[PDB]
Formats: C-alpha cells, sequence, structure tokens
C-alpha cells in the first residue's frame, strides 16, 4: 500500500497548465487523494477518486485522471496561478487494506513563476525608521529570468527573491533584500548576475 | 474543524509534552503524523474510537489516549532531538471513501539546552525617494534578526489593521552563521504601497514578529532577559 511522486520539484509559468505526478501500488482497488499544503499550514483536501469517472474535479479548479493501466493519478490544472505555489501530496488507501489511515507520498513542491510583463530592475537603499546607521539594499522589479545568488562575503546577507502581489493594482513584482553590519548597495548584488539595465540611483 | 495546540513549541531534551487535538465533526477516526524534510508524512498512532488506540508506522517514543471522541492527545514521554518536526492531527468518518481533515500543525523543536533560545530584534526600513519618483510605488522592508529557534510569525499592520496585499515574506529564514549547529536566524519581508499612500503622513505602518519561546513554568537564571513567547515590532509614519 504505497504511492510515489517521482518528482520533487515542478516549475510552471503563471497562466500555463500544471501537472503533478503520482503513481500507486495497491493489491485491491485504490482510493486516491490529493492534498495541498501552503506555507506553514496543514494539508487541505483537493480531490479524490473512488469509483467510476476517471476524471475527477476538486477544489480550486484542480482535476486528476485515474489511469489504471498506468497506475497513475496525476494532479492537473488548466491555468496555474502564482497562489497555487505550494507542496502537493497524493495519498492512497487500499480497498483491501481494512480502514487504515491514509498513506502519503513524499510530496512535490510546485513553483508558479510570476509573469513579469513590465520589468524595471533597480536597486534602492532604505533607511531605518528609528536610527541612522542601519540600512538595507532592495533589488526589485526584475523579471523572473533573474537569479539572486547568496553573498560571497560572510558579512553580507542576501535573501532569495520573493514575489508580492498588489491586488488593488493587479500588479506583481519580485524583490530581494541585502544588508550588512560592515558595505554599499552599488556592490550589494554584484556577486549575483544582475540585468545590465539595472537602475542604480 | 480540527484544532491543535500549541502551534509552536520548544523543548529541552528529556522534557515531557502533550500536544492537544480536537475535532467537532463526530469523526470516529483520529490520527497523528509527523512531517520531516524528504520523508513526507509518517503515521505515528491513530484511533478508531474511544478506548482504542492503534499503533502507526513510527510509534516509538510517543503515547496517545482516546477517552473521548472529540480529543486525541499526543504525549512525548522524554523529548529527544529526533522528535523535532511538524506534527499533524487528522480525522475522518469511518468508511474508506472518506478523506481526512487536517489540523494546522504543531512545529516542535527539541534542544539540548535552552540557553540557545533568543527572541528576534525587528526593524522597519522606509521607502527611498528614488523608488517613489522612479516607480510611483513605495516599498517598506522589515527585518527580524538573531532569533532561535525558527518559530516566528511576521505580519504587517496598517493604521491598526493587518494586511496581506502587497506583501511577500521570505519562505525561509537565513542562518547568520551557516557553520553552527544552532545558528540564529534572520528573516525579511516587504510591504509595497503606492507612492501616494506612503506620502500620507497620517498613515502608520507596523511590522510585528510573534516569537515562540519559553513559558512561565520555565526556569531562567541568565543575565539576559528570559526569551519567552512575545511580539517584537517596529513602526514608521508616512512621509510627505
Amino acid at each position: 500500500q504505497s504511492v510515489a511522486q517521482p518528482e520533487d520539484q515542478v516549475n510552471v509559468a503563471e497562466g500555463n497548465p500544471l501537472t503533478v505526478k503520482c503513481t500507486y501500488s495497491v493489491s485491491g482497488n485504490p482510493y486516491l487523494f490529493w492534498y495541498v499544503q501552503y506555507p506553514n499550514r496543514g494539508l487541505q483536501f483537493l480531490l479524490k477518486y473512488i469509483t467510476g469517472d476517471n476524471l475527477v474535479k476538486g477544489s480550486y479548479g484542480f482535476e486528476a485522471e485515474f489511469n489504471k493501466s498506468q497506475t497513475s493519478f496525476h494532479l492537473k490544472k488548466p491555468s496555474a496561478l502564482v497562489s497555487d505555489s505550494a507542496l502537493y501530496f497524493c495519498a492512497v488507501r487500499d480497498m483491501n487494506s481494512g480502514n487504515t489511515p491514509l498513506v502519503f507520498g513524499k510530496g512535490t513542491r510546485l513553483s508558479v513563476i510570476a509573469n513579469i510583463q513590465k520589468p524595471d530592475p533597480a536597486v534602492y537603499q532604505l533607511r531605518d525608521s528609528k536610527s541612522s546607521d542601519k540600512s538595507v539594499c532592495l533589488f526589485t522589479d526584475f523579471d523572473s529570468q533573474t537569479n539572486v545568488s547568496q553573498s560571497k562575503d560572510s558579512d553580507v546577507y542576501i535573501t532569495d527573491k520573493c514575489v508580492l502581489d498588489m491586488r488593488s493594482m493587479d500588479f506583481k513584482s519580485n524583490s530581494a533584500v541585502a544588508w550588512s553590519n560592515k558595505f554599499a548597495c552599488a556592490n550589494a548584488f554584484n556577486n549575483s548576475i544582475i540585468p545590465e539595465d539595472t537602475f542604480f540611483p | 474543524g480540527v484544532t491543535q495546540t500549541p502551534k509552536f513549541q520548544v523543548l529541552k531534551t528529556g522534557q515531557s509534552m502533550t500536544l492537544q487535538c480536537a475535532q467537532d465533526m463526530n469523526h470516529e477516526y483520529m490520527s497523528w503524523y509527523r512531517q520531516d524534510p524528504g520523508m513526507g508524512l509518517r503515521l505515528i498512532h491513530y484511533s478508531v474510537g474511544a478506548g482504542i488506540t492503534d499503533q502507526g508506522e513510527v510509534p516509538n517514543g510517543y503515547n496517545v489516549s482516546r477517552s473521548t471522541t472529540e480529543d486525541f492527545p499526543l504525549r512525548l514521554l522524554s523529548a529527544a532531538p529526533s522528535q523535532t518536526s511538524v506534527y499533524f492531527c487528522a480525522s475522518s468518518y469511518v468508511s474508506q471513501n472518506n478523506e481526512q481533515f487536517f489540523g494546522p500543525g504543531t512545529r516542535l523543536t527539541v534542544l539540548e539546552d535552552l540557553k540557545n533560545v533568543f527572541p528576534p530584534e525587528v526593524a522597519v526600513f522606509e521607502p527611498s525617494e528614488a523608488e517613489i519618483s522612479h516607480t510611483q510605488k513605495a516599498t517598506l522592508v522589515c527585518l527580524a534578526t538573531g532569533f532561535y529557534p525558527d518559530h516566528v510569525e511576521l505580519s504587517w499592520w496598517v493604521n491598526g489593521k493587518e494586511v496581506h496585499s502587497g506583501v511577500c515574506t521570505d519562505p525561509q529564514p537565513l542562518k547568520e552563521q551557516p557553520a553552527l549547529n544552532d545558528s540564529r536566524y534572520s528573516l525579511s519581508s516587504r510591504l509595497r504601497v503606492s507612492a501616494t499612500f506612503w506620502q500620507n503622513p497620517r498613515n502608520h505602518f507596523r511590522c510585528q514578529v510573534q516569537f515562540y519561546g519559553l513559558s512561565e513554568n520555565d526556569e531562567w537564571t541568565q543575565d539576559r532577559a528570559k526569551p519567552v513567547t512575545q511580539i517584537v515590532s517596529a513602526e514608521a509614519w508616512g512621509r510627505a
């Protein structure tokens, strides 16, 4: 009584179809389930397959097709949203098992890459709201073709990219933060590989 | 639904702890799983009804009881570092066609000694003129540093109310000392508003980090302040 999710990570571009694979190994008829786990939350039920129609529909527009011949139950969604970025778990229960708790796979992380249609990379400097001295460097508005690398200097801290969504404007943007208790923004993300057209005020 | 308490917990090796789980859906079946990196969810123990408890895949080191249908407590006899993970309670109706309903989880960390627990220091960095003039948008950044263990919840607040729009918080904290069995952490987050909003002096912004640490019934004779569960914040006013 087991399930297997062959891939650990899956990347899909915002708006495009998504597929999360899962295969099962069962003695009798299988009862399959898919759950999603958003950051710092518990698992949330999406859909399940018990009997009949091999195409099942669930919460948040997700679907899955029970393919016996392939012993698979892949999770699918026509148009992926950035908010669909999470960990996905398929689980199974063998009909010939005897009412046991669900058995889960190792999960698969789904990353939905935001479509930055109006990139405008730039590195700004922000001052502390309580004291002079302290400052941080903000690399923002780059498209998702950009990769933020960690700092070589042990005294320099750089956070990974992070997409924010200003719903009131249907606007989304990436940004990474860098700071050091040592240091200047001009050379903060130097070690990364930043767009040639980055605005450095 | 299914509820669990506490949501976060730090423990010293050897200590005992009871994680609570309740469900008000008349579910007969309740169960406990632990989730660890690269290992999915592993069944610890479960219960088919009151008076009965059933061994799971990894029962060693854990005890459970089911005196009532609503509750299913999980007790850690003598906490060990290997018991560090996230525990999920789940329930469901009896028949095999029913799916399970999960609680929010409990992030538990076991440490050799508590002298390694530290709350975060928080700072809010204001938007630069450059960004405002260049994009007509204003981004605030919040930094929480020096905390350990990694049990924190960062939230943004505007004029008295919590906000989520225009916010993204690092999915993972970063080690300040990559080479340390108990390196303290830093975490950042950003809040982005329109240049117009930030430029309104009457707008007040606040970043607060809820840290989960020691409790009252916890000893502490160190000079530094006892690192109890607390909220550390920093704020800033709009700028004309």
